[PDB]
């Protein structure tokens, strides 16, 4: 409906050529915004990682798992090839921490986003140092809109990287590997 | 209050530029510590950085030209002509330790509440004057003369002259920051600044590590040198 | 505005406001329309002034004229006529060491920064050329700042325009606009005659070849970052 | 007492009673007092166990000799699991004797925590007032009066912190033991756990 997210580049109006609303309630629109925000944030983290690792970056100094024979620089510079070179213990640790965090996010917000609440406001994991602890209500909406726009652009970015890795010469700026 | 004072101070620093805060640092709560304390901390950091940059610029010139104090002291170990980054490479390691320790003593005196309430003034993060160094009427043994005005040349100037002096101090500090890091950038990457290309030689060590090239353990002491 | 109708009529009474593109209605900056005509007028005047300067520079640099000064930098360097021995006045810019072009471009940039500043323009009495004000007005280099006193201002340094007639100043502004348009045509005719030999009726066999790009300030001899990577593919 | 007016709650499970299986609703008040006492004893035991297991895993040992002929580092030469079996049986029996005396004297106190006492509030002197037995007046909890400078609100906040840390410590010590017994289960334990 009205919500956040809209602004310039569309005319101040909602963008949905295929309908995908008018079959949605407040609960369904809240799910839409929660999924959009989670996908947006994950995609921003994903582009900030793949871009840093593949292009340049000093990489983390150290060893990564003193027992198995792996080095931070031995993982490589490719995105998908280095992910497979991450040990199974590290992969399971990452997935388990993410699962624990999201299960607690589902069970920790008592006005649930599907039962009231605000979509995308997950407990913890945001500013521990309180950078946005003094921002005005008017300025915070601008930052939320900027988050949404940067997240959509990053969604397109991760899918561009995935397309360039899987089917070569797609996304013409991205190289063949 | 503090923000308006920042606007005014930025106006008298440069009326053409004025208040130039692109990265909004005058609005971040650092330690959840209000606005005025953050402003005081930022101003104190700027003034301290500027003073250290000015002193470092003059010291860099003195070291690169060759300006040894005399005999017997720690200048005896440093070779005649080594460029400024290498005079903090051949002084004794204990000399570096005691220099940094005395700098820390001065920092502690600068923020000690007992040294600061002896002059009747408060912390810069608690409503004080940023960059103010206190007197020495709290030590335990009397100091001959203070740090800010070692002689009594000051203290008769008008407050307006003091404000103009503070503005000149801040501007000269920023310019000295730029100059000293021009020196350090030429000492690492060639052709960074155009004017100093070929003047300052290249350095290999780390500029942020005080004791990675540890100096010698040479005990420059005679008469009663019972500590070996 | 709609005052530019009368100004176009004063520039030429036969052909008045001539705009097939209707670019005065084009709100390219999404400000008020007044800002759009102000930007267009200031751009036209600045383009014209740069073009007359470049035209006279081309004319006096194309026929063996060079200053007898040095431009060396210390016991070696250009003799200030070796640039003249590089060809016509387009290889000369591509022969001015490295720092000379940098300092010239930075001087022009600081001059434009002095032009744009509303605190400097407002201290003279005018405003920015799109926020009202007078297009083409250069503010005083003396009143706005510059803590060490300077001898002269940029516009009218020797003072030989003071207490002039205001209608004479308006006539001078109109003549400046017309001579600016004519000088833009002249300097682009010369720049086209550099690369393209077959253009124009006149100027045949009087212009240096200049196998290079007129629109590339920095040359292949510059040791700035990229640059050589930026000159790895020519064009037409 | 009632499970509603208790100090678990926590912001992690929103701010209501977590109980998903309805254990506290099917049982009476006395079982809730027993559950809180068992939870707090479990949390304190698990906190001490987690700290000791981390110390043993870091190969940190006392400078000296455990038994005459047996160095502390000789026992600590392997992991924490194969250190309990290297302690002499007499020392472990003395440890269990002190623990048995503490448990017995703790439960022997009056207003039992089911019959009027506060669950988890172990009183300061468990070995006081016992005929035929004497002990110094060293307190069990806070021999130094650290929680005497605190107010009521600080005490409530630190009790909540204790409950949360106890639950985390139970998870941690069970993770340590399971990772040693079944390697590859807990990926956070490299080799020496
Ligand atoms: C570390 C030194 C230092 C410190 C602590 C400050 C502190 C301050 N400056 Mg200041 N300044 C400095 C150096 C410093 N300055 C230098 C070198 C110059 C000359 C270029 C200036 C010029 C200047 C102006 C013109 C003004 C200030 C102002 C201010 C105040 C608030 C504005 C702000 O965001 O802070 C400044 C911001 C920072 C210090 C950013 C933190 C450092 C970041 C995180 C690292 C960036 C590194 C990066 C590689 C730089 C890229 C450079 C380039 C590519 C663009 C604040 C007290 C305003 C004022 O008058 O208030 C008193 C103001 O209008 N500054
Ligand atoms: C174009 C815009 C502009 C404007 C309007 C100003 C305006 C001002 N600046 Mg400023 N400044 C500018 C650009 C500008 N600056 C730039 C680009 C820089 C960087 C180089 C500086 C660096 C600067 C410093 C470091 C200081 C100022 C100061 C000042 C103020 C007073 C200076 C005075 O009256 O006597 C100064 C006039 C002189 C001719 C100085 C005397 C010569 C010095 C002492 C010797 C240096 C010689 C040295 C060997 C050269 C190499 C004044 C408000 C001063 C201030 O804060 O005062 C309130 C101050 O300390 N400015
Ligand atoms: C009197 C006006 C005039 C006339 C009759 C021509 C005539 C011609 N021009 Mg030309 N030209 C003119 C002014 C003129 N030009 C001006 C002022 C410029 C600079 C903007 C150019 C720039 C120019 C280029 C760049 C080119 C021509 C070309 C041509 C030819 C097609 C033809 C001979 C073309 C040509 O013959 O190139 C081989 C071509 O490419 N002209
Ligand atoms: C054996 C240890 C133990 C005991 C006795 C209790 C007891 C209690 N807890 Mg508690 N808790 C524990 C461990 C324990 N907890 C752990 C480890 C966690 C972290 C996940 C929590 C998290 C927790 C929360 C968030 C809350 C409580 C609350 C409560 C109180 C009311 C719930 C109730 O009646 O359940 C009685 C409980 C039992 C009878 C224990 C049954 C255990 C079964 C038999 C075994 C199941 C274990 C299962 C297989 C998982 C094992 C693997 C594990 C390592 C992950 C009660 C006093 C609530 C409270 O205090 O509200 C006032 C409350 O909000 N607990
Ligand atoms: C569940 C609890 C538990 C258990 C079963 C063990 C079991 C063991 N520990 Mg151990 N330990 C624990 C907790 C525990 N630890 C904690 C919490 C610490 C941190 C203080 C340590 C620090 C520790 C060291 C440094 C060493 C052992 C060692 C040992 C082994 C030999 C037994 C021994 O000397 O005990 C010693 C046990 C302790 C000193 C812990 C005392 C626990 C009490 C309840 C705390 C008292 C409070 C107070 C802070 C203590 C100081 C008070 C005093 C200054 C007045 C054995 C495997 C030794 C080893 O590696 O094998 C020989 C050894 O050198 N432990
Ligand atoms: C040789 C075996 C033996 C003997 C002779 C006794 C004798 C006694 N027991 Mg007893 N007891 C024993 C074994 C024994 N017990 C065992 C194995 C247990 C199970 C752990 C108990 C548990 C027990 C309880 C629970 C109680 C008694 C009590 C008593 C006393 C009854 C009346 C009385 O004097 O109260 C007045 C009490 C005294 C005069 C106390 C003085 C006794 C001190 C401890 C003597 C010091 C002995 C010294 C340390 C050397 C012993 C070495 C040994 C530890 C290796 C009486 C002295 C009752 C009592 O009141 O005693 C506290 C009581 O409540 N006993
Ligand atoms: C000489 C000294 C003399 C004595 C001086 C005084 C002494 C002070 C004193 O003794 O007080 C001791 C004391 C106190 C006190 C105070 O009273 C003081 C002093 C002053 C007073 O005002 C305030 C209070 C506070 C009342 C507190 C103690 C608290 C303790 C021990 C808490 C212990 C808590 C252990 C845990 C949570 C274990 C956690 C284990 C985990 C998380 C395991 C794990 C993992 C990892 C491996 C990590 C990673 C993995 O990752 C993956 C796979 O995802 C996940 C997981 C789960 O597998
Ligand atoms: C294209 C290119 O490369 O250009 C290059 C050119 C070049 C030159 C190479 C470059 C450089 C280096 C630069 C510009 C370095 C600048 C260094 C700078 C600006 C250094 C300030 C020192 C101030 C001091 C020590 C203050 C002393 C102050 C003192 C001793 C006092 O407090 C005394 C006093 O206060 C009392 C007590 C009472 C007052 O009543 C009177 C006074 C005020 C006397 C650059 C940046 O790289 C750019
Ligand atoms: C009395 C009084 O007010 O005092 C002063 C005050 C005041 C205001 C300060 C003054 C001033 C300032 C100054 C110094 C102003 C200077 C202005 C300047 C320097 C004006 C250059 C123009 C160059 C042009 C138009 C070039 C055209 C070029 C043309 C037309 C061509 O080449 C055409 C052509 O190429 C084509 C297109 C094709 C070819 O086939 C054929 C040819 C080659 C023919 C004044 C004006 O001095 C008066
Ligand atoms: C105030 C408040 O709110 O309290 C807080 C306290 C606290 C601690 C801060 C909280 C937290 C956060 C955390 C860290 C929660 C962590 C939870 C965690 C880490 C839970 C791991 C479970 C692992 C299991 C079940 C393993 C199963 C293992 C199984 C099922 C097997 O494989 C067994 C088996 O292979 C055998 C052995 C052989 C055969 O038999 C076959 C099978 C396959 C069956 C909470 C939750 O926020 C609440
Ligand atoms: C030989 C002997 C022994 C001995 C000995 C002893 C006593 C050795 C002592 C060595 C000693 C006592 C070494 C001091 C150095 C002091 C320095 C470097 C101070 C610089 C101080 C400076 C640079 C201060 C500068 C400023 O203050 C100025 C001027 C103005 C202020 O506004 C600002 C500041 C504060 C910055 C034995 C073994 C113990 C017993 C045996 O029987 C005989």
């Amino acid at each position: 409906s009205d919500m956040e997210g809209t602004g310039p580049e569309t005319g101040g109006k909602v963008f949905d050529p295929m309908g995908l609303s008018k079959i949605a309630s407040a609960e369904t629109l809240a799910w839409y915004r929660a999924a959009e925000l989670k996908h947006s944030r994950v995609a921003m983290a994903a582009v900030t990682g793949w871009a840093w690792v593949s292009s340049g970056g000093p990489l983390f100094p150290g060893y990564l798992s003193v027992e198995q024979g792996v080095t931070f620089e031995s993982l490589g510079r490719d995105g998908y090839a280095a992910w497979a070179a991450v040990p199974e213990a590290g992969k399971f640790q990452i997935l388990g921490v993410i699962g624990i965090l999201e299960i607690l996010s589902e069970s920790a917000v008592k006005p649930h986003y599907m039962a009231g609440g605000t979509p995308g406001k997950v407990p913890l994991l945001w500013d521990p140092l309180g950078f946005t602890a003094k921002l005005s209500p008017e300025t915070l909406a601008r930052k939320r809109l900027a988050e949404l726009k940067n997240g959509r652009l990053a969604m397109i970015g991760v899918m561009s990287l995935v397309s360039a890795h899987f089917i070569p010469n797609s996304v013409p700026l991205l190289p063949g590997s | 209050s503090a923000k308006a004072d920042l606007e005014a101070f930025a106006k008298e620093c440069n009326p053409v530029v004025g208040y130039w805060d692109p990265l909004g640092l005058a609005d971040l709560p650092l330690w959840g510590q209000d606005q005025d304390a953050v402003i005081g901390w930022l101003r104190h950091s700027e003034i301290k950085h500027g003073r250290i940059a000015m002193a470092g610029f003059v010291g860099y010139i003195a070291h690169a030209n060759g300006f040894r104090f005399g005999g017997i002291g720690p200048q005896n170990v440093v070779p005649e002509g080594a460029s400024a980054p290498e005079v903090w490479d051949s002084i004794p390691f204990l000399a570096k330790l005691q220099i940094i320790g005395a700098i820390g003593v001065l920092e502690h005196i600068s923020e000690d509440k007992n040294f600061l309430a002896a002059d009747g003034m408060k912390h810069y993060m608690r409503g004080g004057k940023p960059g103010y160094f206190p007197t020495f009427s709290a030590n335990v043994h009397p100091m001959p003369l203070n740090l800010f005005d070692p002689f009594k040349w000051s203290k008769n100037a008008s407050p307006e002259k003091k404000a103009k002096g503070l503005v000149t101090e801040t501007n000269n500090g920023r310019l000295a920051m730029l100059g000293l890091f021009g020196f350090l950038s030429e000492s690492k990457i060639p052709g960074s600044v155009p004017a100093l290309s070929g003047i300052i030689p290249s350095y290999d060590g780390d500029y942020m590590q005080p004791f990675l090239p540890t100096g010698p353990d040479t005990s420059l002491w005679t008469i009663g040198n019972l500590w070996a | 505005k709609a005052e530019l109708e009368s100004l176009a009529g004063k520039l030429n009474p036969v052909i008045g406001y001539w705009d097939p593109l209707n670019l005065a209605d084009y709100d390219q900056w999404s400000q008020g329309q007044e800002a759009a005509i102000g930007f267009l007028r200031h751009a036209e005047i600045k383009h014209g002034r740069v073009a007359m300067a470049a035209f006279v520079g081309y004319i006096v640099q194309s026929n063996g004229i060079c200053w007898p000064w040095a431009l060396t930098g210390g016991p070696n360097g250009v003799m200030h006529s070796d640039i003249l021995a590089a060809g016509g006045p387009a290889d000369q810019w591509d022969a001015l060491p490295t720092a000379s072009k940098l300092q010239i471009l930075l001087f022009v940039g600081g001059l434009e920064l002095w032009s744009e500043n509303s605190y400097v323009l407002g201290l003279s009495g005018e405003k920015h050329y799109m926020r009202g004000g007078k297009p083409g007005f250069f503010p005083s280099i003396k009143k706005g700042g510059i803590p060490h006193p300077v001898p002269f201002d940029l516009f009218d340094p020797f003072g030989l325009s003071k207490n002039a007639s205001p209608e004479k100043k308006a006539k001078g502004l109109l003549a400046e606009i017309n001579n600016g348009r004519l000088a833009m045509l002249g300097i682009m005719a010369f720049v086209s005659e550099s690369k393209v030999p077959g253009s124009v009726p006149a100027l045949a066999g009087k212009i240096a070849p200049y196998s290079g790009e007129v629109m590339a300030p920095f040359a292949a001899s510059d040791n700035l970052p990229f640059v050589a990577d930026m000159l790895k593919s020519p064009l037409f | 007492a009632l499970v509603d007016s208790m100090e678990g709650v926590g912001e992690e499970t929103g701010g209501q009673i977590w109980d998903p299986l309805g254990i506290s609703e099917a049982v009476s008040d006395e079982a809730v007092m027993w559950f809180r006492a068992s939870e707090l004893k479990h949390g304190r035991v698990a906190m001490l166990a987690s700290v000791g297991y981390l110390v043993g895993a870091a190969k940190i040992s006392f400078p000296g000799e455990l038994a005459k002929g047996v160095t502390f580092a000789s026992v600590a030469a392997n992991g924490p699991y194969q250190a309990w079996d290297a302690v002499p049986q007499a020392g472990k029996l003395q440890i269990l004797s002190i623990i048995l005396a503490l448990e017995w004297a703790t439960e022997a106190k009056k207003p039992h925590y089911m019959r009027g006492g506060v669950p988890g509030k172990i009183e300061q002197l468990p070995f006081d007032g016992i005929q035929g037995l004497w002990a110094p007046k060293i307190k069990f909890w806070d021999p130094l009066n650290f929680t005497g400078a605190l107010s009521a609100e600080q005490k409530a906040r630190k009790r909540k912190a204790e409950l949360k840390n106890g639950r985390l410590a139970m998870i941690g010590i069970i993770s340590f033991i399971t990772g040693h017994n079944l390697p590859g289960s807990v990926p956070a334990l490299d080799s020496s756990f």
